[PDB]
DNA sequence: CAAGACCAATCTTTACACTCTGTGAGTATTAAAGTTACCTATAGCGCCAAGTGCGCAAAGGATGAGCTAGTTTTT
């Protein structure tokens, strides 16, 4: 695609910035008054006001501009049709497994690289007189000046909406270089967000050597990215990644298996046991699911109250339905790729039957 | 043996996977490029297995750096054969050195027992990677494994269009590969001595001749394959469709006492063949297949339990597909390729197994033709076929001519199951509102048929979380349950509706059921054919029928006309004169000028009389339309037909008036009153001719057709819009 | 514009004449050798027209000494053009001196005027004779005539199986020979000067470059055709199915302003094509054909009255034939080749023009498939299709599988008209005896249907002389006419016949109507399926249905069975227990050993009860067969069904007993009791499997099937004998 | 800490300037026709003005109603 001057007027800015073209005034940047500082742990999330000119521009950019630029197949995140299961599937054919993590992936993206990457897809011209360019006007809606580090310029906040697409587009040459490096070594490589998974099917100690991590660091140093040494994992014949266990011993042409550990399914089993033990819903939605109805918003517009038994019940039903959908997704992945252990299939079938029976019992009790 | 083929980023494939291979796998579609690319991928993989230097394949996109081809072999029979204590040959022990030894020495004593449960399957995976710099890499770095896999699972490709009938190399290769004899034990000297003793006037004469020939023909020595070919030729007695049949029969027969399972690909087996010839070819293949089957009571010598080889064939003929579906049944599958929105080959499975035996027995060419379509319109009655297949109507809409219209029943729809093949073959099911709601005259309440209940149950999905655009639809579902009683009032003695128009209910039902690919017409097809805006055209068509079809029964027209005018009254007794003078005949002779004028005057008088009678006996332009619609076997408003009213015993006056009109002036239309008579085609042709005579431009005629016929034109426009939206995918 | 082609004693022809050519002539058949021979004959004739040295063709038999090829050209338009006083040119006068000069100077002043200048069609006949000594002779000894005929009626041949897309020689040949421009007026020097002026930095550089190039590349000068091709190529802006489409479109377009009428032959237009592609090809050809038509009101610029060229098709695809029949209509014909008894090619015309618009619009692939058949069986109902298309039944008779069965009504049969192509496609029409004779209960007399009267009239032959053996037919016709009253007596209250048996009359009418390719069955299909000899097999099938399909509705079988045994009596209340315990289900669960034993005991008790009631209520064992074949929508003896008897108000006791049996005990069989349900296929498969298990030899099982089912086996045997009689002729 | 390995495509080709019409020794030297491009864009829910909006989220009758929202990963 090639966005021109007319495209920004009839597609990208239909009613939010239409008054800044006839007036011949430059499009302003995002001020500090239009963003929040939501914090969770040692992370900062930059939110944006819903009633802002830039939010609709971001929506239009995501739907019409940042959805046609080609990507690399090694990226399994923030794309149409990607999933974590597709991120773990290709490595069932390997015997050695290695994992790497990128440190501060969204904070180390230089805005110059973003400007250069989107340059071929936007023509070189002037939007508002001989004062502002189209590329700069578009970039003013996808960047924010961090007040925490005044020395730094304009960065890509984590909490915006166009950030994942920009991260995928910018981190494309690195994916190509890493894939080319791994192809010559016979190593399967996949990437999800900023986590890289490497699999070796042959019997070798390449993934357990410092040479591999040194080469990956050298490749990443072109864009200034770094990998933290606190999340370096390298194992053989089995690996656990956030409860997903991939196992393959293999001597020649062997196919591994993917399952989920019991620690991954501990919470749902506890919820099922509590529900079958006639535990009241008050101590189930607050102890296991961790969903609470705060007194600051307990029907702020209604003094009738006496609706807790419905709110908690429907929240529990939503939780069980979501977990059932997750298990159904796993079953569909097994059906389409056939890389799940049979005993785990039996276990998840039993769990699904139990969950469905509990949902039916909850509905019947609510009716009665 | 091969159970999975996966291609990533090669030619026209982004990520394609093929599994579940039957014995008679069949491939159909409109994107021949995809089939050619699949054949190229398979041939490239098998050429690289044999260590041959070939050009690497191209990439789909240059934003990647690798191209993967993955093959999975079901090494179950070989594992059982080799790991048996009764087998101690060199070949078995060699096989248990590169296939089942590396993966077994790493196990322990608790899983080896679990791997011998007589119900598990052993798989071997081989992956080929092509790099950006035209480099080839393998997951297994051992040429011995590749050679063994190639010699255990050979691949045979047959081209039927450009075939040389004078070359028998595939036959000789198949014979040489499928042998159980060691030809090296034959002594050349002993055979030469035997031949020399057989033909000799003196001892030692053929040997001298052979030696003299060899002394000057000195070339490279025979290879083993050449020797076995010569022995087979000296042992046998003799050297397009026949070649392929011989290949298939020989492959089936020879692969009965050996553990080698080849894979054969056949391209266009029906090139230059009569349809009966193709049917006979498939039938002969099926008979050969069934002759060597040992299942249940069928036993004895000559019957085996050895698995059959997999056969792939691509065809463009419905006859071969029909024969394969009817004969093989459970042992076949149908693959459909198509494309994508951006452009990329797909692979889908089309349902071809039918539980009903009647459907398989009455399987014909229309069912097979349904496979080779890009848009299917399912209808129930035979009038929809007559309306949607009109040649004149389809001339103005060159987008609906690409669809196929099929008469389908409920059981036929269940057997076909179009839902399984939805992304490959889009379809629409057109029904009537009668199948959902039933109305009664005595008790003024609606009732829901079981089909409506089934649709409601399917729409009502439980075990779900909350969605913004999900509750409202459910509310409508609840409203449908509220139509369980839905007391309403009917005027004109159960003939019309005072309120509660069915148009809004039908629109809501259509909006709900658009997700299930269904459309419910407000009325019958003939209801859309004749309406308030088409009555002048119907009257003009009736007048044209009177003017043209009616002829004088007597050979002399002038004398007969004069006698009947002097016998019967021209005004009061016009009906008996018309009955006794004009008759329907295929031939329309031309009479004299005076006779033609008299006939025209009589016809005009009859037309005026009938027009006045129909305008006076019936009130407003709403009862004549209903009378005509009910006359041609139909129903209106109350969903009651003319025959159903008589059974229910209602509207005596209306039925008596209709019966009087049928046994009176409108007596020449009685043959056309019956269903499936042919009045739809004639009316459509006359209307099209009239409109194209009145209006010149090709857009004004379509606009006037839309004005006259809103419903059928709306259906055609919707189907055309869907086809155009999905045209870029289902097009070669 | 050729009218007649005659071949005598050449290749595989004895005396073959082809005439009445249309624009869209289509050639189909099984004998491809005949088509190849016809193509070779045409090519040989046109090569000898242009004075080319080719090998003479072979003789069919050596007991003759000559082989003749005769061609007739319709030289009517050219005569009108030349003989006009308005045209004064060299070519017109030369054509007159070559063609119409000799034949016109031998006529007086009376035949020329008012006898050959009004509507006459002029013909030119050319004969080529091949002698025994490979000598070639012409009927006209003038090379100029042959050259003019060749240049006025060119012949083009297209082969699509082996076609090179990189060669455009036919396109340039068509373009060069269909232009009205003289290219000799374009001087080389002025064009070179123009090109030099257009592109030059110094004057004369391009001319000097061209001269230097020519001085080195000096070869033979351009011919006229090469010059015109180069001019066309420099004028235009650019250069399997697409090539054929372009050729046809150019041929149609360029001939609208010329008096040259080419003849085109195309072989296999559908090779390697999707059915939709072939349909689109035919549709585009028809649209381009109709674009340039100026008939009646259709006038204006761009529309002409020039005749279109002749096109011949050689196809094996029903789709192309269907499209050609539907679109072109009266401007097409279908040819069938076949063979003879001793071996010789024939040519016949198959009817393809229909006067019914509904039939043309509803035309589908089955009608086209009827063309590609060697034996057609026409039936009325849908049960005949289910009976004659059974796979197991056809497995034992590998001679009826070569015939195709079609459902046709009287109007469909009239439109198809199978009698026209009787010698090419043998056919048999199977009907029931009810279509000829109608019986009544209130009035004790038979009646004859109009079809019987039409058959009698056709059989009756006035204007004839005496012939031995023809008086028997007249006597039979007189007896059929006089049997109009045929007073008889019916016993069992209008249910049976005293002594008629409906068998002698059926045999006599079959013998009479065998000459018209008709067969009247004594009873209906269901009557032949279940007869007095098939009661044990029908009872066994019912018992198997009870054993298999009936399952426990309750999820827990043991508790439900125990409760119903302790609640309902096992002997007196067996029917309510069976109704409330066992239900028909697609899935059959497996129960415990005790539960299975209890279910088997209950089923055996139910079977014993039903058989005892059946044998007690009815005694003669024939009323059992009557009730069985009447409950399955059938009529017997008196030709009466349930509805007909109820309307007639006869046999109240029998109807009440049947209703009690249906609504009391056989409630589970009811769904498999309506027409077109599927019981025929299941019963046939079960019977065939049982007999196969009992008897191993094919002869034994065939004999047992003949004994059990006499009528259908007799029909199959007669059809097989008819096919075997004509197998040699209708097989390539 | 610092490091060689820094994507694909950006529309596609094709081609001497001169004064001399056969020859050219810059301190840092592509570009103009032809020929296709192509995106492409529209209502929680209902209502009346029929999409460009307005109102409401209690019926209803123009601002009491009343009211929540799934799992996992990245992070």
């Amino acid at each position: 695609i090639l966005v021109d001057k007319v495209f920004y007027e009839k597609i990208l800015s239909v009613e939010s910035f239409k008054e800044n073209i006839i007036t011949q005034s430059a499009i302003p940047k995002i001020s500090n008054k239009e963003v929040r500082l939501i914090s969770s742990g040692s992370k900062i999330f930059y939110a944006i006001n819903n009633t802002s000119p830039h939010s609709h521009v971001q929506l239009r950019l995501n739907r019409f501009f940042l959805s046609h630029i080609p990507l690399n197949s090694a990226a399994k995140a923030f794309v149409r049709g990607g999933s974590y299961l597709k991120y773990l599937e290709p490595h069932i054919y390997g015997s050695s497994y290695c994992r790497l993590d990128i440190s501060s992936f969204f904070n180390n993206i230089s805005f110059d690289d973003v400007k250069q990457s989107l340059s071929p897809y936007i023509k070189d011209e002037y939007l508002i007189g001989t004062e502002q360019k189209l590329i700069d006007a578009i970039l003013n809606s996808v960047g924010y000046e961090s007040p925490i580090r005044k020395d730094k310029g304009m960065i890509i906040p984590m909490g915006f909406r166009t950030s994942p697409a920009i991260s995928n587009i910018v981190f494309r040459k690195m994916d190509l270089l890493i894939q080319d490096f791994c192809a010559k070594k016979g190593v399967i490589y996949s990437r999800y967000a900023d986590d890289m998974l490497f699999s070796n099917p042959r019997e070798s100690k390449l993934l357990m050597s410092d040479y591999f991590i040194d080469e990956i660091s050298s490749l990443l140093s072109i864009m200034g990215f770094n990998i933290n040494q606190s999340k370096y994992i390298s194992r053989e014949k089995e690996i656990s990644i956030n409860g997903y266990v991939i196992e393959n011993k293999g001597g020649n042409g062997s196919i591994g298996t993917i399952r989920l550990s019991k620690s991954k399914l501990n919470t749902v089993l506890k919820v099922t046991h509590a529900l079958a033990q006639n535990i009241p819903y008050k101590n189930i939605c607050n102890k296991y699911i961790k969903v609470r109805l705060k007194e600051k918003n307990i029907k702020y517009e209604s003094k009738k109250d006496e609706f807790e038994k419905k709110y908690y019940r429907d929240q529990l039903i939503n939780y069980l339905g979501g977990y059932r959908s997750y298990l159904i997704s796993l079953v569909k992945f097994h059906s389409e790729y056939k890389c799940v252990n049979s005993d785990f299939i039996i276990q998840i079938n039993g769990i699904l039957n139990d969950i469905q029976n509990h949902i039916q019992k909850i509905k019947k009790n609510r009716r009665l | 043996t091969i159970e999975s083929i996966r291609v990533k980023n090669l030619l026209s494939f982004d990520d394609v996977i093929l599994r579940d291979f039957r014995d008679i796998n069949c491939i159909i579609g409109r994107n021949n490029v995809g089939k050619s690319n699949l054949l190229k991928v398979i041939r490239y993989f098998y050429a690289k297995l044999e260590n041959k230097k070939v050009i690497p394949l191209d990439f789909h996109t240059n934003y990647n750096a690798v191209g993967e081809i993955t093959f999975t072999f079901d090494t179950t029979r070989i594992k059982k054969i080799v790991t048996s204590r009764k087998n101690n040959g060199r070949f078995h022990k060699h096989i248990y050195n590169t296939l089942f030894k590396s993966s077994s020495v790493k196990l322990n004593f608790e899983e080896l027992i679990a791997r011998k449960n007589s119900t598990n399957k052993s798989f071997f995976s081989l992956t080929l990677t092509i790099c950006k710099d035209d480099s080839v890499m393998w997951s297994v770095d051992d040429p011995k494994v590749r050679s063994l896999l190639a010699t255990l699972y050979p691949f045979l490709y047959i081209e039927t269009r450009h075939i040389d009938l004078y070359d028998w190399n595939p036959i000789w290769k198949l014979i040489s590969n499928l042998n159980s004899f060691n030809f090296d034990d034959v002594d050349h000297d002993e055979l030469v001595n035997f031949l020399d003793e057989k033909i000799s006037s003196r001892k030692g004469d053929y040997k001298k001749y052979i030696d003299r020939v060899v002394s000057v023909i000195d070339t490279k020595p025979y290879t083993y394959k050449e020797k076995v070919i010569n022995y087979i030729k000296v042992a046998i007695k003799g050297d397009s469709n026949k070649f392929l049949e011989t290949l298939l029969h020989l492959l089936i027969t020879l692969t009965r006492t050996e553990f080698i399972s080849p894979i054969v690909y056949i391209d266009e087996p029906e090139v230059g063949l009569h349809p009966k010839l193709a049917e006979s070819f498939v039938s002969n293949l099926n008979k050969i297949y069934s002759k060597f089957k040992k299942t249940s009571e069928l036993s004895g010598p000559g019957r085996y339990k050895t698995p059959y080889p997999n056969i792939f064939y691509s065809t463009h003929s419905p006859s071969i597909l029909k024969q394969t579906i009817k004969l093989f049944g459970k042992d076949q599958q149908v693959l459909h390729f198509s494309k994508k929105k951006d452009g990329s080959t797909r692979v889908n499975k089309i349902n071809s197994t039918y539980s009903d035996e009647r459907f398989l027995n009455i399987f014909s060419d229309n069912e097979a033709r349904l496979f080779f379509s890009e848009y299917i319109v399912f209808v129930e009655g035979a009038t929809e076929l007559e309306l949607f297949r009109n040649l004149s109507l389809l001339n103005l809409y060159p987008a609906f001519s690409l669809a196929d219209i099929y008469d389908a029943n409920e059981v036929i729809l269940a057997n076909i199951n179009p839902g399984y093949s939805k992304a490959s073959i889009p379809f629409v099911i057109i029904k009537d509102i009668d199948t959902l709601i039933d109305y009664s005259i005595k008790t003024e309440k609606f009732s829901l048929r079981p089909l409506f209940e089934k649709m409601i149950k399917e729409l009502t999905k439980e075990f779900d979380y909350y969605d913004t655009g999900f509750g409202r639809v459910r509310k409508e579902i609840d409203l449908f349950s509220d139509i369980q009683s839905s007391t309403k009032k009917h005027m004109d003695s159960g003939l019309f509706f005072k309120r509660f128009s069915l148009h809004n209910l039908s629109s809501r039902i259509n909006k709900v059921s658009r997700k299930l690919n269904r459309y419910f017409m407000t009325t019958t097809i003939e209801g859309a054919l004749i309406n308030e805006q088409s009555l002048p055209y119907f009257f003009n068509w009736i007048g044209d029928v009177i003017l043209t079809q009616m002829t004088i029964n007597n050979p002399n027209p002038d004398k007969f006309i004069e006698a009947m005018r002097r016998r019967y009254n021209i005004k009061s007794q016009v009906v008996p004169l018309f009955k006794s003078v004009f008759c329907i005949g295929l031939n329309h002779p031309v009479y004299s000028s005076a006779v033609d004028k008299q006939a025209l005057r009589i016809k005009l008088s009859f037309l005026n009389y009938l027009k006045r009678k129909v305008y006076s006996d019936f009130n407003n332009e709403k009862e004549i339309v209903l009378a005509l619609r009910l006359a041609f076997g139909g129903k209106t408003e109350t969903q009651y037909t003319l025959d159903k009213l008589r059974k229910d015993g209602e509207a005596e006056l209306f039925r008596e008036k209709i019966k009087n009109y049928k046994n009176n002036e409108l007596f020449f239309l009685e043959p056309q009153m019956t269903k499936t008579s042919g009045w739809v085609t004639t009316f459509l042709n006359y209307t099209i001719e009239k409109i194209t005579s009145e209006e010149s431009d090709d857009d004004r005629i379509r606009q006037k057709l839309s004005f006259i016929f809103p419903e059928i034109i709306s259906i055609i426009e919707q189907a055309s819009s869907s086809i155009e939206a999905e045209e870029s995918s289902l097009t070669g």
